[PDB]
């Protein structure tokens, strides 16, 4: 003798393909477009919900790839174009009266504000952004359009909070230890996540958030070798990096009222842009990364490290943004170590060899050329490492190697935390009232 | 907001007033705002069908149909938790949705107008 | 070679890659697309 009736219930725990938008807080790249930031005091905690999450497949991810790139080109758009430049460029080294041995001393010619007029100036450039053809061709006149950004911008992250649309909500375990995935017990809810930073780069993670208590290693399949592993790190490392050039940048106008930014001369001093990594400090890493893959491996296995295989430096090497300028360093010194057999495996500064590149290729959309203006002083920028990317390669001994390029897997290591419900607020249970 | 869904059954539905307050309050963003207030629509579209107009905690004068996993209604009412309970009815959700608007929307609704 | 009688041959300059290289090379086109002005 039941009889069903309807209520406006709490449990609407489906999945959530949505949409999503920001909460961030000068007109920098992120232009602070989404809202101004409540101080959301509202981590509420619920008793005992047996959810499971999914890192690998969410759409949180999906979107947070899809606004950056569409905000980042956002700002790329009222800078000047700047493709007169792409001519018939002629170069030598650079002259010291004599010695032994990166730059390139270039004739140049060039348009002016009047249309008739050229003007035959000389600027300085790099090695990776000039090729042979002594005539010198730029390196992406093969097929891109060259693209300046505006000076006054700037490259730094920002941090980004973002809040969930007006009948939506945003989840979050407290709960520790996943293995990428996990039934968390513990759960709150929010409306408005925390602010992640907009950081870029391969091979290592920089700015990030901390483990809670050691390195929490996190992949999909860790019998499959084409995953990419995900390592935690706990205990942040200091880098050190410079670029010790005192330089001089000059300044002229191209045409109708587009300026242009070129380095003009070095005051004298010529060096290698470098990083110092705290020696002892990094062995004190490895010990406990080899600690777990013992667990995940075997008892008797041989860990191995190398480098990258080739391909690009992009993908080879560590790229890296510091202040402005984009930096391409060799991280050989990093990887020289194999651990052996799971059983018994100071005051010192290894120092990595850095490269300095202008033409990038943001996220490899082939087409997009931005250019990188020279900045005068020195450079200094200090930052933790926090995340790592390791690839197991196709006897229990195995190499790893720092994989990367998907910076979607940058992304989701720091949003592995949160999951989107969508609510349909109904339910029919039934009682004995009839009437 | 949200709270108290995890362990209660029943005494939830003591709470169910914070739950509706709260809720529902350039063009990527603008799907928003559409899609939200598109929901809080179409079921009160079916909830003035329903017969309860607006919001009471309120009962039907349609059958609960026994075939629908009975399963001791008086017991799993106070101890058993919803999400649990909801995936044991999720299958029979459509055909209730039939005779909400048979039962009472089709007989009884005719039946004040004899008058 | 000869014969009797809707193409033309056509000699043509244009730029290149680079602002200033020039490029000196030959097409065909229809009749109802171009016009005199040979
Ligand atoms: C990981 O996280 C760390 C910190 O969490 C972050 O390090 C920070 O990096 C930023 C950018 O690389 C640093 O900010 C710059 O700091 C310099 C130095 O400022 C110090 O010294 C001056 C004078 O000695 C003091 O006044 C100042 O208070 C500091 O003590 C500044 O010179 C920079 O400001 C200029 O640049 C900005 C962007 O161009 C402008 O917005 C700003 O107005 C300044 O511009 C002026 O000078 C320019 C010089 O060329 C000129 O071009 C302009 O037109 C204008 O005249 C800037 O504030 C910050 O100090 C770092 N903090 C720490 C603790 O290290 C890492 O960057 C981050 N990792 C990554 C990859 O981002
Ligand atoms: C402008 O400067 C750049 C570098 O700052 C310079 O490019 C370099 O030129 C040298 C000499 O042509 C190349 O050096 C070669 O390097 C290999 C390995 O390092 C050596 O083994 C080579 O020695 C053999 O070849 C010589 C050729 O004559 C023989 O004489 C010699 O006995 C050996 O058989 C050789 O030293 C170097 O590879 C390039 N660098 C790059 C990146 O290509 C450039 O030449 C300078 N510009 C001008 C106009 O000189
Ligand atoms: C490239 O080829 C095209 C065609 O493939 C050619 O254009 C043609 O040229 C001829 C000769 O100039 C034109 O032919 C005329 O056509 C009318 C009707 O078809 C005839 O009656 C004309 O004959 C009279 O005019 C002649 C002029 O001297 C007299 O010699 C003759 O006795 C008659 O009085 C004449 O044959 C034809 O009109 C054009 N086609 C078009 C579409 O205009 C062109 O000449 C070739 N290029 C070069 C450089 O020769
Ligand atoms: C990266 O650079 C930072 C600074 O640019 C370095 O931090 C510096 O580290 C040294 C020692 O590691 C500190 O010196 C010590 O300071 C204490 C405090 O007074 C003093 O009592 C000691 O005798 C000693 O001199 C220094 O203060 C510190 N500076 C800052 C600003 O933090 C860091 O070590 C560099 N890391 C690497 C890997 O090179
Ligand atoms: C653009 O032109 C340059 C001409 O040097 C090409 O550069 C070399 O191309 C060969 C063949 O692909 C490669 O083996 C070399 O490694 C390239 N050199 C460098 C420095 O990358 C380049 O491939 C051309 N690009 C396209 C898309 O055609
Ligand atoms: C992880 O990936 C590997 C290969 O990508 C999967 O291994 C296959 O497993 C089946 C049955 O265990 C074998 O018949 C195949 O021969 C294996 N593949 C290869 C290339 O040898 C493995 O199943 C994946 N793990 C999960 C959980 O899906
Ligand atoms: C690149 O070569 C040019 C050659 O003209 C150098 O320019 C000359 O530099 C001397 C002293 O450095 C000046 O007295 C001349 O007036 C400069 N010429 C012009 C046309 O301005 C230039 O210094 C070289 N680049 C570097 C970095 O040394
Ligand atoms: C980064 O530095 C390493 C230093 O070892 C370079 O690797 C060596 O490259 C030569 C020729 O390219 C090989 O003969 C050696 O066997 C390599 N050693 C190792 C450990 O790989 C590497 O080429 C450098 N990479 C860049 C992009 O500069
Ligand atoms: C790198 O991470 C360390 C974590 O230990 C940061 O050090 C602390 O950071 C918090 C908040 O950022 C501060 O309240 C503490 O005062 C910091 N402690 C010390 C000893 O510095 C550190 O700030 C991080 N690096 C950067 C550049 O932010
Ligand atoms: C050396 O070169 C510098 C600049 O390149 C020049 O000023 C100087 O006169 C030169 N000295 C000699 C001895 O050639
Ligand atoms: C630049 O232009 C001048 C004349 O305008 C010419 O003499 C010179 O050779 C050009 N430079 C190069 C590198 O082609
Ligand atoms: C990882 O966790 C899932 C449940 O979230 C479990 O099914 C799987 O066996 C775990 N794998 C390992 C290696 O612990
Ligand atoms: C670079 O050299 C110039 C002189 O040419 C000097 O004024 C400036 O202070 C130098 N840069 C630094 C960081 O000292
Ligand atoms: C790191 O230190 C351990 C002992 O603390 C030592 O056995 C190991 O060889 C060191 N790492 C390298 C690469 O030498
Ligand atoms: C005829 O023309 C073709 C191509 O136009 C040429 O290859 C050939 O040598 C010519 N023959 C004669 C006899 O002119
Ligand atoms: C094409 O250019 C060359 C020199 O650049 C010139 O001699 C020739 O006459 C031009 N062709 C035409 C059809 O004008």
């Amino acid at each position: 003798n039941l009889w069903v009736t309807v209520y406006y219930g709490v449990p609407v725990w489906k999945d959530a393909e949505t949409t999503l938008f920001c909460a961030s807080d000068h007109n920098v790249w992120a232009t602070h477009a989404c809202v101004p930031t409540d101080p959301n005091p509202q981590e509420i905690h619920l008793e005992n919900v047996t959810e499971e999450f999914n890192m690998w497949k969410n759409n949180m991810v999906e979107q947070m790839h899809e606004d950056i790139i569409s905000l980042w080109d956002q700002s790329l758009k009222p800078c000047v174009k700047l493709t007169p430049l792409c001519v018939t460029l002629q170069c030598t080294n650079v002259t010291n009266n004599i010695t032994d041995d990166e730059l390139k001393n270039c004739s140049f010619n060039m348009t002016t504000e009047l249309r008739d007029k050229k003007q035959k100036v000389y600027s300085l450039f790099y090695r990776l952004d000039v090729v042979q053809i002594k005539e010198y061709r730029l390196i992406n006149c093969n097929t891109s359009a060259i693209t300046q950004a505006c000076p006054k911008v700037s490259f730094e992250p920002i941090p980004i909070h973002y809040c969930a649309p007006a009948g939506f909500a945003i989840l979050k375990c407290k709960d520790k230890k996943f293995n990428g995935t996990g039934p968390c017990p513990s759960v709150s809810t929010v409306q408005c996540t925390h602010g992640i930073k907009p950081v870029v780069s391969t091979q290592l993670l920089l700015n990030g958030s901390l483990a809670e208590e050691e390195v929490i290693i996190r992949s999909e399949n860790i019998t499959n070798n084409a995953k990419n592993i995900l390592v935690q790190l706990n205990t942040p490392v200091q880098i050190n990096c410079t670029r010790p050039n005192n330089n001089t940048v000059k300044s002229i106008r191209i045409g109708p009222g587009q300026a242009f930014y070129y380095t003009g001369d070095i005051i004298g001093d010529i060096r290698q842009a470098h990083c110092n990594v705290s020696k002892a400090t990094w062995n004190e890493t490895l010990g406990k990364v080899v600690k777990q893959l013992r667990k995940h491996f075997g008892n008797n296995t041989i860990i191995r490290f190398a480098q990258s295989s080739g391909g690009d430096l992009e993908v080879t090497t560590h790229s890296f943004n510091c202040g402005g300028e984009f930096f391409y360093c060799n991280t050989s010194g990093l990887f020289n170590s194999t651990w052996i057999s799971n059983t018994s495996v100071s005051n010192d500064s290894i120092t990595l060899p850095c490269r300095i590149k202008q033409i990038i290729n943001m996220w490899q959309r082939i087409g997009q050329a931005m250019y990188a203006p020279p900045i005068q002083g020195v450079i200094r920028c200090v930052s933790n490492i926090t995340g790592l990317i390791l690839t197991r390669d196709g006897s229990t001994t195995e190499t790893f190697r720092p994989g990367g390029g998907d910076m979607r897997d940058n992304w989701r290591s720091e949003l592995y935390k949160y999951k989107v419900v969508k609510i349909e607020p109904l339910g029919v249970a039934p009682t004995r009232c009839k009437r | 907001f949200l709270g108290a869904a995890g362990s209660t059954m029943g005494a939830a539905s003591m709470t169910l007033t914070v739950q509706a307050r709260n809720l529902l309050s350039g063009i990527k963003q603008l799907q928003a705002r559409v899609l939200a207030v598109e929901h809080y629509l179409r079921d009160q579209q079916l909830l003035g069908i329903w017969g309860c107009s607006g919001k009471l905690i309120c009962c039907t004068n349609v059958p609960w149909n026994s075939s629908w996993s009975n399963r001791n209604l008086s017991e799993i009412w106070d101890n058993m938790t919803w999400l649990q309970w909801d995936k044991e009815i999720s299958n029979y959700t459509q055909i209730i949705y039939g005779l909400l608007e048979e039962s009472q929307n089709q007989q009884e609704k005719n039946e004040q107008d004899l008058l």
